[PDB]
Parts: C-alpha cells; structure tokens; sequence
C-alpha cells in the first residue's frame, strides 16, 4: 500500500 | 530513546515536528462538488507531510511497520480535524481549511461543520495553547488504534510514550500558574474533547465512504478509507 | 445546583446507590442462529434502556438539566453506556462477554452475525484493558456518569461544572488507594482515553442497529427505534 | 417521544 512505501522512506 | 526526553525535550521536539499549513486551489465558479474536490485534494497532499510528522513523534519510529501503518490508517483523519481545529480558533464561527479557504456555515456536511466549529469554540473557550495542541494530537496518534492491535506485543512502549505526553501536559498547565485541582480539571476537559474528535472523524469516514460518487479521491486516500471499511 | 456541594466520598456513595441491576436474557438457550442472537440482544438492551433513564435521573446534576437537553445526552451516550456496563460486568470473564448472567458469549459466537466479531473483539479488547488496569467500581461509575454528561455537551457550563467534580472524584478516589501524584494523573488519563475507543465502538455499533432495521428480520422496540433515530 | 415519557415518570 501506499502508505508502507511512504513510511519506509 | 522517548523515554529520556524532558517535559521541555517533548514540546520541543513535537514543536519543531509541526508540518506546514498547506494552501488550497480555491478561486471561480463553486459546485458543491467542486467544493469538496479542494477539500479532498487538500486532506491528501496535508497526509504526505501527517505521515513524515508522525516518524518525528517521539516513539513511533520504535514501532513495527505493521502497527505504524495500523495508527495512521485509524487515526489520519482525527488529526487532519484537530489540525483543522486549532488553526481555525481565531475566526469564530469559520473553519480555515486553508489561508485561501475560509468556510463559514453558510448535503449533510452541515453536520460535520458544525460540530468542527464547536469544537473550535470549545478550544477557544478554553484558551488551547500550542504546546497543548502539539501534545494532543501526538496523544491522538499513539491511542486511536492502540485497541485495534499475537503476544509478542510490547504495545506498553506505547503507553509508556503515552504516560510521557502526559506529564509534559501536566507540566505546561503547573507552568501556567494552576494548581493541582485546574491541572487534573485541564488535563480531563482536553482529552474529553478527543471523544467528540473520534466521533467526528467517524461521521467523516461514513461521508467519505458515500464520495468513494462523482467526487474524485487520491490513491492514498483511498487507501485510507479500506481501512475503516 | 445542588451536585456542586456534595463532597467526593457523598459523589461515589451517591453513584453506587443508583447503579441499575444485572438483567437476564431470556432462558433455555437453544447454538444460536444470526436472528435469534440478535433478538435475545436487542430485547435485552430494550429493558436495560429503562432503568439507564432511571440511573441518569439519579446522576447528581442531570435532573438540574432541561429536559431538553437530557433527551440529548441519553441520544447520544445511550449505546456508550450499554457498553461500558457490558465491558464491566466481563471484567472476571476473560474471552467472554457477559450480556447477562445466563448470557456469556465469546468471540466464536460473535461470528453468527456478520460484522459482530469486529465489535466482539472491540469490546473484550476494552474488558482486558479494564482488568489490567484493576478497574474499581467507584472509578467505573465515574467513568459511566462522564459517558453521559460529555458524550452530547459538544452537540453548558453547568454540564462541565458537574465533569470537573466527577473528575476530582476520580483524583480523590486514585489518590484514597495510594497513588502518587505521577500515578494519579497518568491513571487519569489512561481511564479517559478508553472512552474515546467507546465512542468508536459505539459509531461502528450505531450503523450495525441502523441497517438491522433496514432488515426487518429481527424486531426492535419502538423506545430502541428512537434512540436509533436520533443519531441519524 | 416516548423518552420524554419515561424521563418524566
Ligand atoms: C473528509 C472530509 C473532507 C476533507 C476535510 C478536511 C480537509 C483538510 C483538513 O485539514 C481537514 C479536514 C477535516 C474535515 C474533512 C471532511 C470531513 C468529511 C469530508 O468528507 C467532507
Ligand atoms: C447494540 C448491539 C446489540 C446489543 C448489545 C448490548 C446489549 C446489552 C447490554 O447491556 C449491552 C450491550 C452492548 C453491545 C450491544 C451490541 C453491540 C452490537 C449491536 O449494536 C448490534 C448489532 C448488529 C450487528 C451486526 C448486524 N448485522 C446487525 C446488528
């Protein structure tokens, strides 16, 4: 999701 | 690492976490859904900069991805209202989505609007201070999904961070002057008010679910809305 | 009016007094079905609701409010109230919800209505919280009374003057136990926060009943259809 | 309504 992606960077 | 900051270490830190107050596309001609698409396109782009302030709270980085992801899902859109809130406290009787968009009272969004607004008399009447805003929001954060979490569960850490924001509450209104009674009065009217925010962004989420409609939504913010249904 | 005089001990002593009993449901069980669970749910809740308007009238304070505005409180808190009872009374039942002493259901159970397991976990969620925090009665019926009088005050002043008085019962009662001040504010606060998740169980509650009426299978009481209406 | 029956009785 596009939150996951957003958080790992 | 949390748990060695001072009650000023605290404020400061969520004092310099604080994103920035985004501005709106408004301009001429308005239908209600050309309305409601500058509110959504703004809550979207407000969502990347919640996401990179919620790694500046103090512990959430300590946390899982999964339970990261967990407390923004459930929590995203009572920070956007606290936010929304807070800004609006100086123009009574109007919610100041953005330094352009300055909505007054004047289909069912009457609701959540006036609930907004109660809640931003409510903080006004109240006389909310920043450093009191900065913790309530990061309060809202780390206890919105807290409930929704295996054993292997050190979700303590969190109320320990939770305990920490607590005594930096309790230590700006022992800096104002209260005594030990205004203090335990304060600390409890402030996170009452955070049960009418639950209640609000819940309302939110069953309009939201309704506009998913001809008014456009961001990936991100659909997202966000799988979440709660 | 008269509940600002009365002194913390005279507040929880005045609180106990008016707690509403322990109903039952309705005797030999029969597993149970998605309609007859929820029948046996909803006709409990129905009873519950008239000694809940009994007990807010014995709230001190709430009969200095208009009847107006003690319409609205009970519209709003009713289900909140309902459920912090049930959370309470499952306190000394872990993985199980006690609706009513011959009703001890768990999360198995839950699973005969579609959506009730996310409401089943929920609320035992909240029942384990309360049971490792050592919740006491005085502080649950603190925490029941603040449900009503802030659930609708935001939808006045004497309202909150009546939720700072419960709120220095609740220090007076921390610091009776030995708490210290450090203990006595972050278990303040602790206690607090759960009532924001009631609120949500309560939101999530709050549609289940609405499209259980859009359902027709299991009947509801024209008391509970109006408690129903008001929130939409 | 018949809350306003039973907040009276
Ligand atoms: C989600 C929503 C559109 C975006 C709104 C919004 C946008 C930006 C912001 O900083 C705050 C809020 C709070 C209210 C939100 C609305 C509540 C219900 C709604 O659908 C209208
Ligand atoms: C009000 C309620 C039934 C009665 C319950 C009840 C009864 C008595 C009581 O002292 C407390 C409670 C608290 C929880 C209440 C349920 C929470 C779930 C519920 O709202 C329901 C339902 C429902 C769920 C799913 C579907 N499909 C339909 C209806």
């Amino acid at each position: 999701k596009i939150l996951h992606r957003l958080l790992q960077d | 690492l949390a748990l060695s900051l001072t009650a000023d270490q605290m404020v400061s830190a969520l004092l310099d976490a604080e994103p920035p107050i985004l501005y709106s596309e408004y301009d001429r001609p308005f239908s209600e859904a050309s309305m409601m698409g500058l509110l959504t396109n703004l809550a979207d782009r407000e969502l990347v900069h919640m996401i990179n302030w919620a790694k500046r709270v103090p512990g959430f980085v300590d946390l899982t991805l999964h339970d990261q992801v967990h407390l923004l899902e459930c929590a995203w859109l009572e920070i956007l209202m606290i936010g929304l809130v807070w800004r609006s406290m100086e123009h009574p009787g109007k919610l100041l989505f953005a330094p352009n968009l300055l909505l007054d009272r004047n289909e069912g969004m009457v609701e959540i609007f006036d609930m907004l607004l109660a809640t931003s008399s409510r903080f006004r009447m109240m006389n909310l201070q920043g450093e009191e805003f900065v913790c309530l929001k990061s309060i809202i954060l780390l206890n919105s999904g807290v409930y929704t979490f295996k054993s292997l569960e050190e979700k303590d850490h969190i109320h320990r961070v939770l305990d920490k924001i607590t005594d930096t509450l309790i230590h700006l209104m022992a800096k104002a002057g209260l005594t030990l009674q205004q203090q335990h009065q304060r600390l409890a009217q402030l996170l009452l008010i955070l049960s009418h925010i639950r209640h609000m962004s819940n309302k939110g989420m069953e309009h939201l679910y309704s506009m998913k409609n001809v008014v456009p939504l961001s990936d991100l913010l659909l997202e966000m809305l799988d979440a709660h249904r």
